[PDB]
């Protein structure tokens, strides 16, 4: 996360952490949306350009995570995978379209303050919330800023990140790219005369672009990390796998397994 | 039935530092 | 730079 904050203890606890066994690694950022089941961007287990096809056994989960680095003892849990489902359509060949991905846990989670789901959205709310100029939450242990040979320090957090951002309307996210955009897709960002800064980075896919709710006080996940063209450009945004759009595939596999 | 309802935040009443501008901007 | 986790899981 670029220009974000130290995020508050329980801010996110549905903040989930894809984490690699050999080697040890922070692969991607994940969301719990149930005690059995984590919502992530597909690129995270697929994405075949850059050698990626892991397994369930190849992964750990970490729920109910603050610092990027310590084992937690007795905050955090971790969780193995039973089963990975990747969308059929998902698209890694030209613009991650459909990146989007569903990870059965072995064995539940119990909640706790750390650790506890976020809910998924219903058309309504969808409606509602999806609006131009709406801010919305990311977080993550993303890198701090884009990698750069003329970066001087730490480009790493200790602990995780937090940044709101404001939705884009379609035809300014179509116009700062040349990545051809979908509507499995949204924009999010400051815009060149807004002067302000504020981004998801690498590391940072996966994670959830979150919303609060004014008619109910909840949060909803309307988004997911999912890419962009390097992080607080000036004129770019990022993209976030829509997640209300892709909502029936999500909830047939929840059914069906 | 209880997704996204934070423990330490909103089951107990409390705001986090930068919630209210997510409000604001609606 | 991560702290070691239970073998278990590894
Ligand atoms: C990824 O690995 C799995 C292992 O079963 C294989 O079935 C699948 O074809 C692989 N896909 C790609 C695109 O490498």
């Amino acid at each position: 996360i670029v220009e974000g904050s130290d995020a508050e203890i329980g801010m996110s606890p549905w903040q989930v952490m894809l984490f690699r066994k050999s080697p040890q690694e922070l692969l991607c950022g994940a969301s719990l949306i149930s005690d059995r089941w984590v919502l992530t961007a597909a690129h995270c287990l697929l994405y075949p350009p850059w050698d990626k096809n892991f397994t369930e056994n190849d992964l750990l989960v970490r729920i109910g995570k603050h610092s990027r680095t310590r084992y937690e003892r007795n905050i955090e849990k971790i969780s193995m995978l039973e089963k990975i489902y990747i969308h059929p359509r998902y698209n890694w060949r030209e613009n991650l379209d459909r990146d989007i991905a569903l990870m059965k846990l072995k064995k539940p989670v119990a909640f706790s303050d750390y650790i506890h789901p976020v809910c998924l959205p219903d058309r309504e709310t969808a409606a509602s919330l999806l609006q131009a100029g709406y801010k919305g939450r990311v977080t993550g242990w993303g890198n701090l800023k884009e990698t750069w040979t003329a970066n001087v320090g730490k480009g790493q957090p200790s602990v995780l990140q937090v940044v709101n951002l404001p939705i884009v309307e379609r035809p300014v996210c179509k116009d700062s790219t040349r990545i051809r955009i979908t509507d499995n897709m949204f924009c999010a960002g400051y815009k060149p005369d807004e002067g302000k800064r504020g981004d998801a980075c690498e590391g940072d896919s996966g994670g959830p672009f979150v919303m609060k709710s004014p008619f109910n006080n909840r949060w909803y996940q309307m988004g997911i990390v999912s890419w962009g063209e390097g992080c607080d450009r000036d004129g770019k945004y990022g993209f976030y796998t829509h997640v209300f759009r892709l909502k029936k595939w999500i909830q047939k596999v929840i059914d069906q397994f | 039935a209880d997704c996204g309802l934070r423990p330490l935040f909103e089951k107990k009443s409390l705001e986090d530092k930068t919630e209210r501008e997510l409000l604001e901007s609606y | 730079d991560f702290e070691e986790i239970p073998e278990e899981y590894l």
